[PDB]
């Protein structure tokens, strides 16, 4: 029957030809004498018959039909709805459906389910709002549930009830300053509840931490008191219009699958922040190894299956914009693994570029734990602005997929069982006797906590080892996992390693973090041997390879009170390997500050170095030495020159330059990485490698170990600190243990 | 074809 | 007696033996100390101080305890509670540092509504319900809440200069329509007012500027029809938070200032789109020039006034960064407040050569004129994502301020009493006596749009005439306006100019901009004579420059089906100017495209020309033959490089190389502009300036005009076209205006 | 003073 131009367009005619239809978030031009001589019947308020007669004498009515065929044909065109108001009707014409689906769509029904303390005049008032937009409740397509908490652990159930039923259903928090909306469940095709819940438990440490604490003296905190009257019902009025929105779009999906494309809460989650007012959208993804909802034994088998490498033709194989596009998502509060990514520095500094990464690893058990995790948050490194982005990002999001989640490739057995695939932590952490005899009374008194000393190995004791990959010997091997990933939970009694960073980094590829993996070894290995051996090593002429911005940043530290050089850390691997240095030539303190960097290329290895140096140091020097709550804040006020001439270039030696370093890479990042295995072979080093990385997050992540190679922090057991710098003739003999460097390595 | 009809276009500005 | 309580968004928890956690839902703390273990818990809100001390009395001195409470009320923990108000209202306060008591003073403010409009009564109660539910009476004041269907309603105007005259603060609200705007506060003397936000809408209401242009020849419409009674209901709850935030943070401010800071719609426009869901920021600025509130003789007498240059050292030849320029021009980016509407990237990131960036800004009396506008879009140029960004941004700046406002410096005169201070106007177009005889014949021929022959000036009549600074002649000229500004009205039967973007130039200082207008000017002018006299050029070696992205981008181009090369254009000026030109081997069409640009330095004046190959011509690639809605549809499709041998390069004559480019460039941009006024004498040109800088803007815009210099459409007077090739020995005789390329330049 | 008016301590958390 009766016949409208789509109702949210206001219509306007131009007497000759032209007709504007003129809609809030479109506009429309039409063509044509008639078009001005029917639309006016068009308003919705003529049928075709009194169309044709009101005309009579004026348009063929064979013609007509022409015109409303094409302005059906296009889409212009819809049959009212007596159902609704032109308002809403207009709603729903500007999301392109049509006002008969509309009122059909919204007269299926919805359950509504209060959870926590939600009052049921609050439900009541929900329903209502439904009610005045033309939803009914049954007292189903769609279940709304109210919370004023994410985890609180009812949900938990509604959750598994919701998969075993699949029921789809909404998820609303309209309590606390903070309006949380979404997401739909979908079971089978949205994430999981569980699998939003996982993210969001690490997002909330602090919360997390105080829980645990409190069950020592012995599942959530009701956080959300601040409320208005107004913040309320502008969220549970918010909520209904998008519930609304879902109801519409499900029902004519059904019929027409595909057919609209207008978003909906569906995997995502809204959250308004009354207070600061902002809004911001998050997106949920659906964990794979999902325990309630995936197949959490995936990582298990992935970690005793081969490790399978294939080609990929600054090498990293894409853009950082195109890195830092594609794993955005991850950069959330809440559904995120990545708190924030916020420039630090200056954006009007071309050389400077250092960016901070929100990050959320931490078991605390006590405050003074609790103090710790927060204060360190990852960072971005990088020449340029958009290399820096990709740096903070990729860090963070490589930190979160070491951390041991309870899924990882495991399988309890002691090391007589293992035998020959197995491989000692005593290997790897290289303490000496006297370090372990010692523990209570060395750890008990330092300036640094990463020169922690484990309890010794208990070879007698069972523990879950993890399959990782050897490159060189092309097999399985096998690493207690207390050194795969970050806090394995072990006894008290047998806490005989924490996991650690080196030889961990993320890539855009398996073979690309492979491949900056083994250099982070390199780096450290090479930082280890000079720094507690204190050797004098020659400088770097950083005018002698082919790139300006070394030069430039010399100077921009000469204009900001710094010398900045280079020294030459490259070991018995040949691998280029520098250290960047510098000091300040006045104020209270030196601030002595350094930077590592390993690479094949020797330009980006120095590049490495010196841009962490920018990292570390360069913020820090605005700040009076009062306010210092660096972990290396007494290093950076009390200590100098003078007193560490290893820091200082060697005067003897000649300056190094871009033709003493040959080149050893290809124009494939597999080749890079087959090349760096055999380069540790030839020193008879073996080359590990896990696979960190998670299905959730897509970026891959891995763990490189290399048995034998050491660390720059205090660990001086014995091996390569002590022999190679005897092998290369950087010394006649070795070292003892009691004269290696008193001074921790601070960075 | 007819004329009045033919000069009849529409389009999304 | 008053209870006592801790800040009642706080929940608290107590961890016996030495801590106590105030959780929050925006922020956490954590206090040490039995005593706070001991004394927190009663710190709830349910005793007084004269009767917390017996309940520990014997445990805790009442001494202690008053220096507990002291330390607890100097750092702002601890509050007396507010009968006035609800535990969750109490909450929402005291969240953002207000203590409750404090509060209920602030929100006995009264406030007046008022509906503009089609706004209903009983939607205007629908807010003052809200509005009273949280605590805040309403008059039959401190301010004046105006309810709009658009913001553009012509009774606001009114209201504003009402504002104005009796320094009323008020807030603007929209809460029907799909989009929701809300505020901004206008506080007069301080923020903009009405019509300085009027003046940025009209501008971005293209279509409905028009329509209302076209309907009065034979003041705003209601784009607001699509509204749910909970849209409406959310934006009226959603506005009475924000105004109740703004009177409390008011009182606040002053009652206690600098001790609480959150964000009020104070100068902000807030726009939540109920369709697509999306709130977004929107910054009105105010406007020293607007006649309602400013002061409009400002760009009059600037204009009037001696140009004042000075030094701006460098630092690839400005004064600032790309990052920095778009930080500070940011707030520009606005479809309701700003001048630019988007700003996109419209390549794939992926890509590291190739970064072209999409703008916005709109701007007609017809369809036909509504289409060229719309197509009419600014876009980004750059070697590097962050330099596409800032052109892109700056391009769109740039043609706003260029856009004749009616407060431009101005007077009414005729040709013969201004005398030798003024310049004809046919001095700049270069028109022959040929097209303006023949002008309707050719014009209605039109291959182009831009070659629009106008009517003859007619030097009887008086016009508008726009004084010019002359750094040559270091004084005021004259040209008329509608050669100085876009789009300046004419009378129909004396059309004798359209303003052009020519010479036109934005940047981060006056001397910045002058220089890249002034080589547009010499970029046109070269391209000018070699198009037209169809001359063949010299090749560019592009290896011989010290930059390798050239002979990689041609590698890409070589990748994707396409040739690269460059030709060289330095004319008689001496400075270097490039064309970089394009063709795709396979297919129907050779796609050839044509980027131009001209800089002292040759090394970025190539880099400019090859880039403006790119964002035009890379983009344009992905489509089918027919489905091309450029301009230059038939250039693309139908034209061949075989057709057009001037475009490929003279195998007759040597490549150019960096060493054919001498350097005439400084450390200083002031200086590099009397150089170029210099180099323009020395050829016997002047060089003018306009300054089309807005207050409001702040960014600079101008627009160099060097009476005599070709721009490179199809105009063929006398002059430099004709007699530079036959001065540079390029021709042997001048070529006939016959003789002249037929085929228009069409980029 | 007291020592437990000498521990105490309020501190935020970010
Ligand atoms: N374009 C990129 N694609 C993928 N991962 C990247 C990219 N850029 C940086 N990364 C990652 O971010 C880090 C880059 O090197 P860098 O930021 O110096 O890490 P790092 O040196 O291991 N941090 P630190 O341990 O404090 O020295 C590594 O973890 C990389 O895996
Ligand atoms: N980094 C920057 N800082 C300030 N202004 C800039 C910057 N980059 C570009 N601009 C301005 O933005 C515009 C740059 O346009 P550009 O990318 O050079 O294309 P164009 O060729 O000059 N314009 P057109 O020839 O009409 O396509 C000019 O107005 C410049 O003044
Ligand atoms: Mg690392
Ligand atoms: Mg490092
Ligand atoms: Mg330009
Ligand atoms: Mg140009
Ligand atoms: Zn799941
Ligand atoms: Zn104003």
């Amino acid at each position: 029957p009766l016949l409208q131009i789509q109702p949210h367009f206001h219509v306007e005619v131009i007497e000759p030809k032209q007709v504007y239809l003129l809609g809030e978030q479109a506009n429309h031009a039409l063509t044509g004498q008639l078009y001005c001589q029917i639309l006016p019947l068009l308003n919705g308020q003529y049928t075709l018959e009194q169309i044709v007669e009101k005309l009579d004498g004026e348009v063929p009515p064979e013609y007509i039909d022409y015109v409303l065929e094409r302005l059906a044909e296009k889409g212009y065109l819809t049959e009212a709805a007596p159902e609704l108001s032109s308002e809403v009707a207009a709603f729903w014409s500007e999301l392109g459906i049509a006002p008969p689906v509309a009122a059909e769509a919204l007269r299926q029904p919805v359950t509504l389910t209060p959870v926590g303390n939600i009052s049921e005049v609050t439900v009541a008032a929900l329903t209502t709002a439904l009610r005045d937009i033309g939803i009914s409740v049954q007292t189903t397509a769609l279940n709304v549930v109210l919370t004023d908490d994410y985890l609180q652990p009812e949900l938990a159930k509604i959750n598994k009830q919701a998969l075993e039923s699949q029921q789809t259903w909404l998820l609303v928090k309209p309590v606390g300053s903070v309006l949380w909306l979404g997401p739909v469940f979908v079971p089978g095709k949205t994430g999981c509840w569980d699998c939003l819940a996982h993210r969001l438990r690490g997002n909330r440490e602090v919360e997390a931490s105080v829980l645990r604490q409190k069950q020592a003296q012995q599942g959530c905190l009701p956080t959300a008191r601040a409320t208005l009257p107004s913040t309320l019902q502008t969220g549970l009025q918010f909520a209904a219009t998008e519930i609304a929105k879902w109801i519409v779009k499900y029902h004519v999906n059904a019929t027409a699958p595909g057919t609209v494309f207008f978003p909906t809460l569906d995997g995502k989650i809204i959250t308004l922040n009354h207070s600061i007012l902002d809004l911001k959208s998050h997106i949920l993804i659906k964990r794979s190894q999902c325990p309630t909802c995936g197949d959490p034994k995936i990582l298990q088998h992935r970690g005793f299956e081969p490790l399978k490498l294939e080609s990929r033709p600054g090498h990293r194989g894409t853009t950082p914009e195109q890195t830092v596009q594609k794993y955005q998502h991850l950069i959330s509060p809440v559904t995120g693994v990545v708190t924030e990514l916020v420039r630090i520095t200056d954006p009007a500094n071309p050389l400077v570029h250092t960016y901070r990464a929100g990050h959320s690893f931490g078991s605390a058990t006590s405050l003074r734990g609790l103090r710790n995790t927060l204060k360190h948050k990852s960072s971005g490194k990088g020449k340029t602005d958009s290399q820096s982005k990709a740096s903070g990002l990729c860090e963070a999001v490589e930190r979160y997929s070491g951390i041991f989640q309870g899924d990882e490739p495991r399988k309890r057995a002691t090391l007589a069982e293992l035998g020959d695939l197995a491989i000692h932590p005593e290997q790897c952490l290289c303490f000496s006797d006297g370090q372990y005899a010692n523990r209570e009374t060395l750890n008990e008194q330092a300036t640094v906590a990463h020169d922690w000393i484990p309890q010794r190995f208990d070879a007698s004791q069972a523990i879950e080892w993890t399959p990782v990959w050897s490159l060189t010997e092309q097999t399985h091997k096998y690493l207690p996992t207390a050194l795969c990933y970050y806090h394995y939970p072990l006894p008290p009694e047998h806490r005989f390693a924490r996991g650690d960073s080196n030889g961990n980094a993320a890539g855009n590829t398996l073979e690309e973090a492979i491949l900056q993996g083994f250099m982070e070894l390199v780096e450290r290995d090479g930082v280890a041997l000079w720094w507690y051996n204190r050797l004098r090593r020659p400088a770097v002429d950083l005018g002698s390879f082919n790139e300006p911005y070394f030069v430039q940043l010399q100077q921009f530290y000469r204009e900001n009170d710094r010398d900045l050089w280079v020294l030459d850390l490259t070991a018995d691997l040949g691998i280029p390997a520098f250290a960047g240095v510098s000091n300040r030539k006045t104020g209270s303190s030196e601030r002595l500050i350094l930077g590592f960097g390993a690479h094949l290329d020797p330009t980006i290895a120095i590049l490495r170095a010196v841009t962490e140096v920018n990292q570390i140091g360069l913020e820090l020097d605005k700040v009076p030495d009062e306010n210092l709550k660096s972990d290396a804040t007494d290093w950076l006020i009390t200590e100098k020159l003078a007193d560490h001439p290893y820091l200082l270039p060697d005067t003897t030696q000649p300056l190094k330059t871009a033709q003493d370093y040959p080149k050893r890479w290809s124009d494939d990042i597999y080749t890079d990485v087959m090349t760096c295995v055999n380069i540790a072979q030839q020193a008879g080093l073996e080359t590990l490698v896990i696979d960190q990385t998670r299905p959730d997050i897509g970026l891959n992540v891995v763990k490189v170990t290399v048995p034998g190679m050491r660390h720059f922090w205090s660990r001086f057991g014995e091996g390569r600190l002590y022999d190679v710098p005897v092998k290369l003739g950087w010394l006649d003999e070795p070292l003892t243990e009691a004269q290696m460097n008193p001074t921790p390595m601070p960075f | 074809l007819s004329s009045q009809l033919a000069e009849l276009s529409e389009e999304a500005l």
